């Protein structure tokens, strides 16, 4: 070890960071009349139904 | 007119002259929202500042 033949000196890093994210809403709060489509098998009921509204400008 | 009618009945239309009242209070609200994101992040060193002698050759 006379010289710096044995002096060391050594530094190491390794960072990893990874993320990840979703999101999906809705919400509908109306109120809408239908007509029955057709009668199944089983007695439930085929409904269809629209409205149109035109306040102004379409 | 010498159609028959009802006394304790509601008075609904009944026939294609008949007039009824419409009270609209209409109100429809629909909202819809959606987000996404992903980050990745990454960062590595390596250094000696300082080599022994015998390491010297690598
Ligand atoms: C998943 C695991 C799978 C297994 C993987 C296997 C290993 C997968 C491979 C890992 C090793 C990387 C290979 C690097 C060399 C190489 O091939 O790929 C190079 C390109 C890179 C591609 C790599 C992509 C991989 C892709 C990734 C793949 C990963 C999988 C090409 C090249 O060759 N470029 C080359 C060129 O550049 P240029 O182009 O510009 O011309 O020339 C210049 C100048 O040459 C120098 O000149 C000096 C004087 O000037 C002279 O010194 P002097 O004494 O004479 O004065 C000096 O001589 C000397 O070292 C003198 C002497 C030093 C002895 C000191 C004691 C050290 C002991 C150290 C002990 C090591 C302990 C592990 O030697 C040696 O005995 C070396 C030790 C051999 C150990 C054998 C392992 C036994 C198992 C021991 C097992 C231990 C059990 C516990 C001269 N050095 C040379 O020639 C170069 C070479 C000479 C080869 C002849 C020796 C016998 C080889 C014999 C066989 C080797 C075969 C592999 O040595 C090496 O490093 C070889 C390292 C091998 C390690 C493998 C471990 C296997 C584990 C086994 C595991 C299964 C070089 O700088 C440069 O190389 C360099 O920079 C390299 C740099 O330094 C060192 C950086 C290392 C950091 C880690 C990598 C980090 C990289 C990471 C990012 C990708
Ligand atoms: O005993 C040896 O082998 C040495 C001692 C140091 O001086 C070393 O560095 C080397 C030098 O390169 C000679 O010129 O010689």
């Amino acid at each position: 070890f006379g010289n710096s033949r044995a002096d060391m000196e050594a530094s190491g890093g390794n960072s990893f960071n990874g993320k990840g994210g979703a999101n999906a809403s809705n919400t509908f709060s109306g109120t809408l009349t239908v007509t029955v489509d057709q009668v199944l098998a089983n007695g439930n009921l085929h409904v269809v139904g629209e409205k149109q509204i035109a306040i102004n400008q379409g | 007119n010498y159609g028959y009618q009802p006394l304790f009945e509601d008075r609904r239309p009944r026939n294609i002259g008949d007039t009824l009242t419409i009270v609209l209070q209409e109100n429809v609200s629909a909202s819809k929202s959606s987000s996404a994101n992903a980050s990745r992040d990454g960062k590595t060193s390596f250094g000696f500042d300082t080599v022994p002698r015998y390491l010297q050759g690598l």
